[PDB]
C-alpha cells in the first residue's frame, strides 16, 4: 500500500 | 536552537540547496530552524517541512524494516536486536521532533483550512510511522492519537475544501492507509479510497488543466491502492 | 572512542547489517571502532572498511558537485557559498578522519600486497577527493600526497600481484582517474588504462570462471574510460 | 570517468 510519496518538492 | 543565529529567510533559501543536493538530513534540520523563528509557514515553506521530514523517515523506516525482518528470520546474538533498537529509536526521535513542531506551535496558529488540514496530516502520519513500530503499552494510545489527526483533518478538508483538493485527496489516501496497516479495517480503507476517487472524479470538470494533472496524479495512487486491495 | 565499549565481533557484524540497511554512515563510525581495536583488517574486513566510507563521501562529493554548480552560476547573497563550504567542509572531515586510520595505524602494519596496495590505494583515493575540493595554498601539495600513494602502490601490484587481480587493476582504474581529472595529464590517464586492460587481457587464459568474471568487470571499467577519453 | 563504484560489498 502507497502513501503519498511526498518525497519531492 | 542550532540554527537561532541564521536568518529565516536563508534557512530557507538552504533549505531548497538542500532538497536540490538531496540532503534531506540539512534541509530538515534547517526548516525545524525556521519554523521556530515562530511565525507561521507559507504553503511552499510547509511543503519544504513536509518533504524533508518525509524523506528522513522513509529512510528510517526502510532501514527498520529490512532490520525488523533480519531480526524475526533470527528468531525462527544480541547485535541484530540492538542496531534495530538502535535505528527504532531514531526513528521515533525524528517523529517526537515533527509532532513538538506541530505542537509548539504549528496547528494552534493554523486557521485557514489549506494550513490546518496540511498539519493535522502530518501529525496523523507522524504517529501512523510510531505505530509501525509499537509494540508496548502505548501502541494503542499511538494508534488513537494517528486516528484522532486524521479524522479531525477530515472533518475540516469535507467542510473546507473540494473533493479534488490535492491535500483532501492525500490526507484520505494515508488515512486509507492507516485503516489498512495500522488499524487492521481494510474494509474501511477501501471505502474510504472508493469514495474518495469516485466523489474527485466528478469534481475533474472544474479545474484547469494544471488543477486536473495535479487532481489526477493523486487519484491514480488511490487507485493503485485498491488494485491492490481488491 | 565512540564504539570504545563495543566487541570488535560485534561491530563488524553491526557494520554488515548496517549494508543491508543502506545506513552506510552507521557502516563506517562501525568500521572506524573496528579498526580502532588495534587489529589488523581480514580481507573481507578491508571491504567493509572501504564500502563504507567510499559511500558516505560519495554522497557528500555528489551534493558539493550540486552546490558548487548552483555557485558558479551564481558568479556570472552568502547561502550558497556558505552552504557548499559546509558541505566542503563536512567532506574533508571523513577524508580526514579515513587518512587518519590509515596513518594510524592500519598501513605501517600492513605487510602482504593484497593489504599494503589495498590502504594505499585508499590513501591516494582519499587524497584526491581532498584535491577535487582544493583551492588554496596547499592543492599542489594535496595532488602530490594522492600521486605518491598511487604510485607505491602501483609499484607494489607490479611487483607482487597478476596483472588480472581486482585490486591492481581497480587501482589503476583510480590512479588513470586522477591523471585524467586531477594532474591534467589525459595522455598519462589514457596510456594506463591501455597498458593494463591489455596485460589483463593476456593473463585472463590463467584464470578459474569465477576469477575471470572478476577480473573482466573491472577490465570493462577500463574501457569505458578509454571510450569516453577517446 | 568512472572510478571503482565500490558502493557494494
Ligand atoms: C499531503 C500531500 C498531498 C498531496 C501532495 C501533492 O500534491 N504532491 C506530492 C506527491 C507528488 C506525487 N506523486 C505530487 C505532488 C503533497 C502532500
Ligand atoms: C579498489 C578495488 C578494486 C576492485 C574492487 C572489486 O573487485 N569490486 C568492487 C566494484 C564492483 C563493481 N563493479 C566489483 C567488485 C574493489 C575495490
Ligand atoms: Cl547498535
Ligand atoms: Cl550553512
Amino acid at each position: 500500500a502507497g502513501s503519498i510519496p511526498g518525497r519531492r518538492s | 536552537g542550532a540554527m537561532g543565529s541564521m536568518e529565516r529567510a536563508s534557512l530557507i533559501q538552504k533549505a531548497k540547496l538542500a532538497e536540490q543536493a538531496e540532503r534531506y538530513e540539512d534541509m530538515a534540520a534547517f526548516m525545524k530552524g525556521a519554523v521556530e523563528k515562530g511565525e507561521e509557514l507559507s504553503c511552499e515553506e510547509r511543503n519544504l517541512l513536509s518533504v524533508a521530514y518525509k524523506n528522513v523517515v522513509g529512510g528510517q523506516r526502510a532501514a527498520w524494516r529490512v532490520l525488523s525482518s533480519i531480526e524475526q528470520k533470527s528468531n525462527e546474538g544480541p547485535e541484530v536486536r540492538e542496531y534495530r533498537e538502535k535505528v527504532e529509536t531514531e526513528l521515533q526521535g525524528v517523529c517526537d521532533t515533527v509532532l513538538g513542531l506541530l505542537d509548539s506551535h504549528l496547528i494552534k496558529e493554523a486557521g485557514d483550512a489549506e494550513s490546518r488540514v496540511f498539519y493535522l496530516k502530518m501529525k496523523g502520519d507522524y504517529y501512523r510511522y510510531l505505530a509501525e513500530v509499537a509494540t508496548g503499552d502505548d501502541k494503542k494510545r499511538i494508534i488513537d492519537s494517528a486516528r484522532s489527526a486524521y479524522q479531525e483533518a477530515m472533518d475540516i478538508s469535507k467542510k473546507e475544501m473540494p473533493p479534488t483538493n490535492p491535500i483532501r485527496l492525500g490526507l484520505a489516501l494515508n488515512f486509507s492507509v492507516f485503516h489498512y496497516e495500522i488499524a487492521n479495517s481494510p474494509e474501511e480503507a477501501i471505502s474510504l479510497a472508493k469514495t474518495t476517487f469516485d466523489e474527485a472524479m466528478a469534481d475533474l470538470h472544474t479545474l484547469s488543466e494544471d488543477s486536473y494533472k495535479d487532481s489526477t496524479l493523486i487519484m491514480q495512487l488511490l487507485r493503485d491502492n485498491l488494485t491492490l486491495w481488491t
